[PDB]
């Protein structure tokens, strides 16, 4: 009964978090009303990791929905699986955050955080053995970014010995709402560097390119982008939701994936990505799984080196042939795996495939090439900060330029830290 | 009669222990409900099998075993397994959160909180012993509980049972089935703090068991159930002398006397033969010489290494089945004139032979076929140091960058214990080279 | 090639064939190490809470 | 796409093998410390055999036989020949040798002196030679006192072949170097091409220039270097013609039959100790046998080198043969040897 408490904050965090519960609820046989109608006991084997069991055999997601605006959360409550969430777990304000990290972290968010922690405390007090927390949010907005990192800091203060895991959507000018997104992302990244154990870097730039280049979507929407995030989030959590021995919980995952405390930002990958009835062989899954075009972080793996790798194959396939293909990738491209961490590639298999696929593969990599993502944000940050552009939105909320200077230096240090292990 | 207490720590220890105690009952004719029809002394007795089984007034034969795991899932299997009636609740100890493959978490953080409970449960079984010999400790090297908590238990046992012997059955880490990258760390950490507390340890490299299953059993992708069925066979061959009438290795003390002339060098190499696939309708039964000769093929050893390029300090042949001394000597003489068997000068060049007439038992429906005769060789070769070299090399690669060290320091362990444990392995490797090299 | 110490019984027999002659810490100390480690954890957590307090 | 690592930068032979493998486009060289390799061109000293054959999904091959030092050491070879029944102390193609440890440290001092006095009393030739494996330091003397006193200042003392076959014109000494390759299957392949490292100085049975046929000694202390043959290296074609024109015989009958016999006997002797037939990794190795031929056309074994070099003209042909039979046989891609059956 290693329970995980889920939190989704802001527009992006709730829209993506909603699709996540919609996807995994389908894999476990849970309908929109919380009733189980599956046909395999493997669906309920570890259902309590993400679901609570109430009266009447109902399964209630252990999720907390947070936002400073009611807009997106009203859509969730009206969405497909909106009725499955616990009504008390909807914690929202009315002022909004105006895509302003300061508002979410210091002013508006501060006024609402204590009531969110009351819900978290209620959910944790019933857990037999709490693994930790997983947060879904974007770094470019105000609520998910600003209040999201505030919650993480306060959650760590109250549960210091629990694992903190996040799915963090990185902003990109290709899919941009406001020009201050680099500011909000830089401020958040430093919070994540200190207060999370595992962060899946989901780059909206990569999601857009995959929809456009690969999936052949000329005009991708947030719905199209969230389809890739749903499939990826489902893949990376397979080892936590189904019986297994590799990375079966959050702490053991962190022990295998994080050789250094601050280098805990992962590149997720998914295969296949079809734009559809053809059967995909095991060698094909492996090639696509490691292909840059299937990475969700918009970083070139060949530009860096792999510190650790977690692979998850789903479906009825030859586990013998899986071992062969995985060993063939490492043995044929061993120059991209650091030689000072022996056997840094672990492979897990799950019999239950995702909805609509005979089999799939999910890639989780801790590569030094992720620095390209932080350099990108750092360059966009500096382009504006050097002229103090748009700072008044933040100084008006009490912030000082010094705090920006420190966030800039913190991420440039993070980039330097990745660079030393790449050589 | 002198009792022996078995202690199973961590997943590997529990699951392996579950396989052995299953095989013990089949060999001694004990049913899953604990009854033993052949036992005419109801409620007691000082027979050979009583060294491992206690007897209740109702005739139940209870294993003298304790299961410990910082997670409840694995031991819950035994609570509801086929032989759930053999054990009582006091024998099964479980926590809620495991060591997360972190030696420091198993030894310091979580271990410190349950060590007194485990000892109290061990004391209960010890109080049922009129003459306790010692303990047999099953555990893995790579797991956080198998490595971290075992070393703490081995320390306390030496303090509470100073005069008792302690033997290990240790699972050496192999990437083909390993579940953590830091297993080399845990292996070296646990070997350092356990070395002075173990009188004799039988290492089993999962790599060797894995290939034997794929090669000799035609298992394409062996599982833990396949590996443990084979491991319990070797364990049974090793402990058979303690559970049956005989004159070789009659007590735990005799294992050290016959296999360990130097205390630190207490890691005998085990070689088993024959391993035949039960999927073969008919198989030519191997002779005494053929199975004995097979004891010098690296492909049948529990640890892949080349004994030809080392020296022997002792060698025991444990036969089970249709075997007579005349055939053993005829096979030994032939093997001397064909094999490279080099002993150390300060040791005799010979073999201690033990023969049990009851042939090996095979779990019904398993993978191993029934055989007329089988042998397990226990040889203290310096060649087994190759396993230490491999382990120490992987340790050096990661520790040079301090990779993953923060997980251990965060549990309260000091970084100095890494280099301290590594320096001990460095000395251990040096001891092997002085003995087996010129 | 010599055989010595031959013992026979109903369940088997044992012997020895020779081919050639030759040519701990106390409970107090353990408690100290365990408490010393727990003290370093408490110190590390106190610094974190101190950091979060700032 | 096979992988290999290079751990001996001073190997002229395998520097060419590594160059050929890359030229095939199907081999990729990795870092010397990368464990995911198919082939290891290992170092000469302390090659970590214990770490080989433990890579799931990788067939690993190394260019050295673990345990072959017993044959490629001065003191080891003497002990192996005397103590091995396959070779026996009555070996007829190996000079009478003895292992003599320096007094500042089993030993065969008394045994050596016994055979020495027998020759002195019997009027027979009593000239011996002292040498060791730590040489560039060799001493040739007919007095046992000088030999033992020199070692003290581990060596081996063997009978000095006082009646060596002398090439004409020149009246000079020489030695025969044969390259033998043993693959993972323990096939013994003898390179068809040999070389005679001849002395450019006339032989005098009374100065080590005309007695030592080393290529470095002839090119440094000899004043006739390269007079008769280029680089004091005579290949089999010329040597065979000389045997026919002078002695009315051939290299195959008079010498090569004995060389092939000696190669087999040595390698077949240690096969049970070094074979990798049922081992988790495979080994091959190139050997360099050195022979001496007396005036009676009898071949004598001098030593066996485990890391030998090759003649300049024969590097290409031999190195290609190494890739064909020793490397490509285990890792196929997309005869200059003589197989000594046994
Ligand atoms: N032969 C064999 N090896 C096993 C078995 N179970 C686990 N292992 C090995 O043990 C190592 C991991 O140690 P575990 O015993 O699983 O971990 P643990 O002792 O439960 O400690 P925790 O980290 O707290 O879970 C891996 O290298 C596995 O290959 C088993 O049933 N049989
Ligand atoms: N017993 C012997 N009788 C005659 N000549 C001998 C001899 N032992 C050694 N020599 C001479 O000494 C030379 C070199 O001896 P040895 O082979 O031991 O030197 P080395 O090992 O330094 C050269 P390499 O390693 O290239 O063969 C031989 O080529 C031969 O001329
Ligand atoms: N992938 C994805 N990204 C989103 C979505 N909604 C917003 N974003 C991104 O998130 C950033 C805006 O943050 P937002 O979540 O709207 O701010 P918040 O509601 O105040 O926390 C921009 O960089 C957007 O590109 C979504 O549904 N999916
Ligand atoms: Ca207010
Ligand atoms: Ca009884
Ligand atoms: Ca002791
Ligand atoms: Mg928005
Ligand atoms: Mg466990
Ligand atoms: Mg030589």
């Amino acid at each position: 009964m290693r329970e995980i408490v889920h939190i989704q904050a802001g527009q992006c965090g709730n829209q993506i978090g909603a699709k996540f519960w919609e996807v995994i609820s389908d894999e476990h046989g849970i309908d929109p009303t919380g009733s189980y109608h599956g046909d395999s006991d493997l669906q309920l084997e570890r259902i309590n990791v993400y679901y609570n069991e109430a009266t009447g055999n109902k399964y209630v997601p252990r999720a907390i929905l947070v936002d400073l605006e009611p807009g997106t959360m009203d859509s969730v409550r009206s969405g497909p699986f909106g009725q499955i969430f616990r009504p008390d777990n909807f914690v929202f304000g009315q002022s909004g955050a105006g895509n302003n990290w300061a508002k979410g972290h210091y002013t508006e968010g501060a006024e609402l955080v204590d009531s969110v922690l009351d819900v978290v405390r209620k959910e944790s007090e019933s857990c037999d053995c709490l693994q930790g927390f997983q947060l879904t949010h974007s770094l470019g907005g105000g609520t998910g970014s600003g209040m999201g990192t505030l919650l993480i800091s306060k959650i760590r203060e109250e549960y210091p010995d629990r694992i903190m895991n996040t799915f963090s959507v990185m902003p990109s000018p290709k899919v941009s709402d406001t020009v201050v997104e680099p500011y909000n992302a830089t401020l958040s990244v430093h919070q994540l560097v200190e207060n999370t154990d595992e962060t899946y870097c989901i780059d909206n730039e990569a999601l857009y390119d995959i929809c456009f280049r690969t999936l052949k979507l000329t005009t991708p929407t947030y719905g199209d982008l969230n389809h890739l995030v749903s499939a990826t989030m489902s893949g990376v959590t397979t080892c936590l939701r189904f019986p297994g021995q590799l990375n079966a919980d959050l702490r053991k995952l962190a022990v295998n994936m994080v050789p250094f405390p601050r280098l805990h930002f992962f590149m997720p990958g998914f295969a296949p990505l079809t734009s559809q009835y053809r059967a995909l062989t095991v060698p094909e899954l492996t090639q696509q799984m490691f292909d840059s075009k299937n990475m969700m972080a918009a970083c070139d793996p060949r530009h860096g080196r792999y510190l650790t790798v977690a692979a998850i194959f789903r479906g009825r396939m030859s586990m013998k042939e899986v071992d062969e293909q995985m060993l063939n990738v490492q043995n044929k491209n061993s120059s991209y795996f650091v030689e000072w961490i022996p056997n840094n590639v672990k492979t897990a298999v799950c019999d239950i495939p995702p909805r609509g696929l005979k089999m799939s593969a999910t890639f989780i990599g801790n590569s030094t090439a992720i620095q390209e993502l932080f350099k990108r944000i750092s360059e966009q940050f500096t382009a504006m900060f050097r002229r103090k552009a748009f700072l008044h939105w933040y100084t008006g909320e009490g912030m000082d330029e010094m705090e920006f200077t420190e966030a800039e230096s913190n991420m440039n240090d993070l980039v330097s830290e990745y660079q030393q292990y790449q050589d | 009669m002198r009792e022996c207490i078995s202690i199973h720590v961590g997943q590997a220890g529990v699951q392996i222990g579950n396989a052995c105690w299953e095989l013990y009952c089949l060999e001694h004719g004990i049913q899953p409900d604990g009854q033993m029809p052949s036992d005419k002394t109801i409620g007691g007795g000082d027979d050979s099998f009583n060294t491992f089984f206690s007897e209740t007034g109702a005739g139940k034969h209870v294993p003298r075993a304790v299961f410990v795991d910082l997670e409840p899932t694995v031991i819950d299997e035994v609570r509801t397994g086929t032989y759930r009636q053999l054990f009582h609740p006091e024998q099964l100890i479980t926590g809620k959160e495991d060591a997360a493959n972190n030696y420091a978490r198993g030894h310091y953080t979580i271990g410190k909180e349950i060590i007194d409970l485990v000892l109290d449960r061990i004391r209960k079984l010890a109080d049922q012993c009129t003459g306790l010999q010692g303990f047999l400790v099953f555990h893995s090297f790579g797991g956080g509980t198998g490595s971290g908590f075992t070393s703490l238990l081995m320390e306390r046992l030496s303090v509470d049972y100073g005069k008792k012997s302690k033997l290990e059955f240790s699972i050496y880490p192999a990437p083909q089935v390993s579940t953590a990258v830091v297993e080399p760390y845990n292996s070296i950490l646990t070997t350092h703090t356990t070395l002075e507390h173990s009188d004799c340890a039988f290492m089993v490299d999962n790599e060797a068991i894995y290939d034997i299953c794929r090669r000799n059993l035609d298992i394409e992708r062996p599982t833990y159930t396949n590996l443990n069925r084979l491991i319990s066979q070797i364990v049974s061959s090793i402990t058979a002398s303690l559970r049956f009438d005989g004159a070789l290795n009659v007590d735990l003390t005799e294992f050290q006397t016959n296999l360990v002339p130097y205390p630190r060098i207490h890691f005998p190499l085990a070689t088993y033969a024959p391993v035949i696939s039960a999927e073969k309708a008919y198989h030519e039964q191997l002779s005494v010489a053929e199975i004995t000769n097979a004891c010098f093929e690296p492909a049948n050893q529990m640890v892949k290494c080349d004994p030809r390029h080392g020296k022997y300090m002792a060698c025991c042949l444990l036969y089970r089945g249709d075997v007579v001394p005349k055939d053993v000597n005829a096979a030994i003489a032939t093997i001397k004139t064909k094999r490279s068997i080099q002993f150390v000068d300060w040791c005799p060049t010979g073999f201690k032979v033990g023969i049990n007439y009851q042939p090996p038992t095979v779990v019904p429906g398993g993978d191993l076929a029934k055989v007329q005769r089988a042998v397990c060789m226990l040889s203290n070769t310096t060649a087994i140091a190759e396993a230490w070299a491999r382990l120490d090399h992987k340790f050096d690669l990661m520790y040079a960058k301090r990779a993953f060290v923060h997980w251990y320091v965060g549990e309260g362990m000091e970084e100095g214990e890494f280099s301290e444990a590594r320096e001990d392995m460095a000395a251990l490797e040096k001891d092997y080279e002085e003995v087996g090299v010129d | 090639m010599e055989v010595i110490e031959l013992n026979k019984c109903t369940s088997g027999q044992s012997f020895e064939v020779i081919l050639k002659p030759p040519s701990d810490p106390s409970l107090e100390e353990i408690q100290k190490k365990l408490e010393a480690a727990e003290e370093r954890r408490k110190y590390q957590e106190a610094e974190l809470l101190k950091h979060l307090a700032e | 796409m096979y992988t290999f690592v290079v751990r001996d930068e001073n190997s002229s032979v395998y520097a060419e093998v590594s160059r050929l493998l890359l030229a095939t486009g199907q081999w990729k060289r990795l870092r010397k410390d990368n464990p995911r390799f198919n082939l290891m061109l290992g170092e000469r000293n302390r090659l970590p055999f214990g770490r080989l054959g433990h890579e799931p999904g990788l067939v690993q091959l190394v260019n050295y036989y673990r345990g072959a030092d017993k044959l490629c050491r001065k003191a080891s070879l003497v002990k192996l020949i005397k103590t091995s029944p396959e070779l026996s102390e009555s070996c007829t193609w190996f000079p009478e040798s003895y292992v003599i440890y320096p007094t500042n440290l089993t030993d065969e001092r008394e045994v050596f002196l016994a055979a020495y006095n027998r020759r002195r009393e019997g009027r027979e030739g009593n000239v011996w030679i002292a040498k060791s494996s730590a040489g560039a330091g060799i001493l040739i003397s007919s007095e046992a006192s000088e030999l033992l006193d020199f070692i003290d200042e581990v060596h081996v003392i063997q009978k000095y072949l006082e009646k060596p076959l002398l090439l004409e014109p020149g009246h000079r000494k020489f030695d025969i170097r044969s390259w033998v390759l043993v693959d993972h299957l323990y096939n013994i392949y003898l390179y068809r091409e040999g070389v005679l490292r001849t002395s450019s100085e006339p032989y005098n049975s009374a100065d080590k220039t005309c007695h030592l046929t080393n290529h470095c000694i002839q090119k440094e202390y000899s004043k006739n270097y390269g007079r008769y043959e280029e680089g004091n290296e005579m290949f089999f074609e010329e040597f065979n013609q000389y045997l026919m024109d002078a002695l009315n015989t051939t290299l195959e009958n008079s010498i090569l039959l004995q060389i092939k016999h000696i190669i087999r006997s040595c390698l077949m002797c240690i096969e049970p100790a070094i074979s990798t037939k049922h081992l988790h990794y495979q080994s091959f190795q190139l050997f360099g046998f050195d022979f001496m031929v007396d005036e009676e056309l009898k071949v004598w074994l001098i030593e066996v080198n485990g890391a030998p070099a090759c003649a300049q003209k024969l590097y290409a042909e031999l190195c290609q043969g190494i890739v064909d039979v020793a490397i490509s046989s285990v890792f196929p891609l997309a005869s200059i040897f003589i197989k000594l059956h046994h």
